[PDB]
């Protein structure tokens, strides 16, 4: 930031692009390093009613896995999901 | 939802047939590149003076350890094997008896430098905060069994660090 | 359930449980077991003859088309006794969908090599040569990836300890660097971490 | 390789190089495992010793058959002219 | 005890395979010892070619001999190919270690081991 | 049209595609009468083939035809009518429609052990 106009005025036309508005950098526009203490929120779970637990356990739902055959007509032939859809082009910048 | 990288057809006119032959006789994007590197050299450089200038930390950093006390002397572990138990790299070496009053004392404490990932997990674990991580990262030895610490070196750390300890605790405390 | 619970996904657990049974209604000749797990990934147990038909079936299917090896495992459980579980996991990008083939074999039994099928396998069940000892038949180049090169016992056995046999050291005398029998200076800590008390009761195997 | 006493003599001189055989038993008809006592790998070796001297390799189902000097040279005689 | 072989049908082809094993290598020896540059005899590598021949002397099941041949082709094939170090051939001679008590006096006196 | 390129790289541009894919059908077809009719890999891949064959038929585009066989390129479906024909050619040889040769041991696929 403390380069003079001649040199940035060089500096701006050998790279072509306007240096200084993006500098590389960095300078008081970055955050202060003392910040004030934060206060974070508590989850949902954080209730004093109808938080039973049993009612919110994600390991005990998992099941063992549905055996499909075991060892111990004219229905139609299935693939594993539907066929993936074509992907649409970039409107945004596509290079077309 | 995608792009075509490199999927131009070029121009056939005389005009970009002409520039591109310019191009290639009279080296346009090589001198581009020259220009780019010397735009660079004109710019003020990166460069931190260490040691005297120190590239900048958080108060969550993970450097070395230490033992801290409670505010009366008395320090804060109470031999619970947490922080070594959760160790991932076995870093972290516990003994303990009852001392002379009947507080649940250590007497080995071992962190293994040279084991140890520094990865903070015996901080978190820490139900009374004792074995913190603190912010020393320039602690390099001369020799290998100067990073096998005892009781002494880590509570000696503590006594070294405990200004910069608490307030880098202070500082970070409600994210935890 | 809302929050903390994932979401199931119950229209590719039946897309799935669908082409399981279509799966193993082509291929009865092979064809063991087929589940879908809970969080929706189908599996395919076959028997270890049917490695190639099976796995040139999926690739070349018109509905199955997968395409891809993602990945080659195999997984030592001592207490079978067929101890390896060849684990092959399969990627079709025309249905943007995953299978999972899994098959098995003991030390002295051959799998057949799946390179006719993926030539990405060429190095993932060599890897299976050297971590567990798997011999794969009609291989290219059949050898050792990971392990140092005079390396004796295949180190992801479970049998097989932590730390080696041998541990090496530079030696003065023979200006070597040298193989000696394994001292640790400190034991590896052995933690007895498993609670006595019950889980998980949906996996609750029934006594004897 | 032209007479078939040369080809005996060197036969034998190429077992009398080899150590391990006790020149006292070493004969035309000294049987290797049951008359001279020597291991398998032993008579391996003594058939690559004779490919080093003749020059031409033996296979296995035919060296396996050369239990003795005189098997050893009835084999070098029936793979040449003599 | 009907099983998949690997190679051999019985232990007649297992040995043939064995035997062309120990051909290769005693061919390989004088080879080895020249372009490692080993400290060690012709002689000296060949008995510990035997001697690493005769340690899996008592296997009569051919699967567990047509595994031997195999990882004993794949030794072979680090060897010619300059694979293997120095350190990886001499590893065979263990050489740094001192030798272990072997009746039962001595192992009375040094430790606790059986 | 004649599309410039399939975007695929090795993937080169079918001039033919219509009569090329009719020609996979039929091969395909041809091929897979030869599996027993009882055969569940028979029925399935005769009524995807006849399907596909019969919207070959339906489609005098290639764009649209794209579109409603749901394969992506017209190149890649009839690489994909290749694949399924050395599949089947494979499929007579190893007859897998037989039933199974071995049961797995009586803890074979049993987890958690
Ligand atoms: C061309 C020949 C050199 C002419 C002087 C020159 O270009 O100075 C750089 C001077 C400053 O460039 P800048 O990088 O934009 O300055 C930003 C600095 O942060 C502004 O400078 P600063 O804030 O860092 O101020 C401190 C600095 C002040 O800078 C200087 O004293 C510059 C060096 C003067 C020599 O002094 C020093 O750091 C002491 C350095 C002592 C040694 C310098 C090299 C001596 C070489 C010959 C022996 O360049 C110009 O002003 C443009 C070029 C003018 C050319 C005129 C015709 C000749
Ligand atoms: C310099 C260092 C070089 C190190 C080279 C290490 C190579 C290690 C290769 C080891 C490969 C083997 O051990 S295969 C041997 C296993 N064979 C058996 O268990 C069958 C028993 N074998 C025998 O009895 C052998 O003597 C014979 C020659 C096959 C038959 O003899 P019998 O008749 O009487
Ligand atoms: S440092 Fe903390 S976690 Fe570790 S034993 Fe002491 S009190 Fe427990
Ligand atoms: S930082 Fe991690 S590896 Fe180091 S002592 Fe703590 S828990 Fe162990």
């Amino acid at each position: 930031a403390s380069a003079t106009r001649l040199i940035q005025g060089l500096r701006n036309w050998a790279s072509g692009r306007d240096l200084q508005a993006k500098l590389q950098l960095r300078y008081q526009e970055i955050s202060k390093r003392t910040q004030p203490p934060p206060k974070l929120p508590v989850g949902p779970s954080h209730r004093l009613s109808n938080n039973y637990y049993c009612a919110r356990d994600g390991r005990r739902e998992a099941m063992p896995p549905s055996i499909v055959m075991s060892s111990q007509s004219e229905k139609k032939a299935v693939s594993p999901a539907p066929p993936i859809k074509r992907w649409e082009l970039s409107q945004d910048e596509p290079y077309l | 939802t995608y792009k075509y990288v490199n999927l131009r057809e070029p121009s056939m006119d005389m005009k970009s047939v002409t520039d591109r032959a310019a191009q290639t006789l009279l080296w346009t994007e090589l001198i581009r590149g020259l220009g780019m590197t010397l735009s660079y050299l004109f710019r003020e450089p990166a460069t931190i003076n260490y040691p005297f200038e120190k590239g900048p930390l958080s108060p969550r950093f993970r450097g070395e350890h230490a033992l801290r006390r409670y505010p009366s002397g008395e320090e804060r572990c109470i031999a619970c094997k947490l922080c070594e138990a959760v160790c991932p790299a076995q870093a972290i070496t516990i003994e303990a008896e009852p001392r002379a009053d009947g507080s649940r004392r250590t007497t080995r404490y071992d962190i293994d430098m040279t084991k140890c990932i520094y990865c903070g997990f015996c901080q978190e674990a820490c139900p009374v905060d004792a074995i913190v991580e603190g912010p020393n990262f320039e602690f390099s030895t001369e020799t290998h069994e100067e990073l096998l610490y005892n009781k002494e070196k880590l509570l000696n750390n503590g006594d070294k660090w405990e200004a910069e300890i608490a307030a880098n605790i202070q500082a970070d405390y409600l994210y935890r | 359930t809302r929050p903390t619970v994932r979401p199931r996904n119950d229209v590719a657990h039946k897309q799935l449980s669908a082409f399981g049974e279509y799966v193993a209604e082509i291929l009865p000749k092979y064809v063991q077991q087929v589940q879908v797990s809970c969080f929706s990934e189908l599996e395919i147990c076959i028997h270890p003859d049917g490695v190639i038909p099976v796995l040139t079936f999926l690739r070349d299917h018109s509905n199955a088309q997968f395409k891809s090896l993602a990945d080659l495992t195999a997984v030592d459980i001592p207490t079978r006794q067929n101890r390896f579980e060849i684990v092959y996991n399969l990627l079709s990008l025309r249905f943007n969908s995953r299978i999972r083939v899994k098959t098995y074999t003991d030390e002295l039994t051959p799998v057949e090599s799946s390179v006719s099928v993926y030539k990405a396998a060429n190095w993932y069940e060599r890897e299976i040569w050297d971590m567990f000892g798997v011999f794969f038949a009609n291989h290219p180049d059949l050898r050792r990836i990971l392990t140092d090169y005079g390396f004796e016992g295949h180190p992801f056995r479970k049998d097989f300890p932590l730390s080696g046999y041998v541990e090496l050291r530079y030696d003065d005398e023979v200006k070597r660097v040298v193989a000696e029998p394994v001292e640790l200076a400190q034991e590896f800590r052995k933690f007895d971490l498993n609670s006595p008390w019950e889980a998980f009761p949906a996996y609750r195997q029934p006594p004897e | 390789p032209l007479t078939l006493e040369g080809i005996k003599d060197r036969v034998l001189y190429v077992l009398k190089l080899y150590d391990k055989i006790d020149p006292e038993k070493l004969s035309v008809n000294s049987h290797f495992m049951k008359d001279l006592g020597l291991d398998s790998l032993d008579q391996v070796e003594i058939i690559m010793a004779m490919e080093d001297e003749f020059g031409f390799e033996i296979p296995d189902i035919d060296a396996e058959k050369l239990m003795c000097p005189q098997e050893i040279v009835d084999y070098i005689a029936d793979k040449k002219d003599v | 005890t009907s099983v998949k072989p690997i190679f051999s049908r019985d232990m007649n082809e297992a040995k043939r395979r064995v035997r062309e094993l120990y051909r290769a290598w005693y061919r390989e020896v004088p080879n080895t010892v020249h372009l490692f540059q080993l400290d060690i005899s012709v002689k000296q590598g060949r008995d510990k070619v035997r001697e690493m021949f005769k340690k899996n002397a008592h296997v009569t099941d051919p699967r567990v001999v047509d595994l031997l041949v195999i990882k004993g082709k794949m030794e072979l094939e680090e060897t010619i190919n300059v694979w293997k170090q120095r350190t990886h051939v001499m590893r065979f001679f263990h050489e740094t270690e001192a030798p272990r008590p072997k009746d039962f006096l001595s192992k009375f006196y040094v430790g606790h081991d059986p | 049209l004649l599309k410039k390129t399939t975007g695929l790289v090795g993937l080169a541009v079918c001039e033919t595609p219509h009569e090329r894919l009719k020609i996979l059908y039929t091969k395909i077809l041809d091929v897979l009468g030869h599996i027993p009719k009882n055969a569940a890999y028979r029925k399935y891949t005769e009524q995807i083939t006849n399907e596909k064959l019969s919207i070959v038929k339906a489609e005098p585009d290639v764009k649209k035809l794209e579109e409603q066989l749901q394969g992506g390129q017209i190149e890649e479906v009839i690489l994909q009518a290749e694949n399924e024909l050395s599949l089947a050619r494979k499929m007579i040889q190893w007859k897998p429609w037989e039933p199974l040769v071995e049961e797995p041991p009586a803890s074979q696929w049993k987890w958690p052990i």
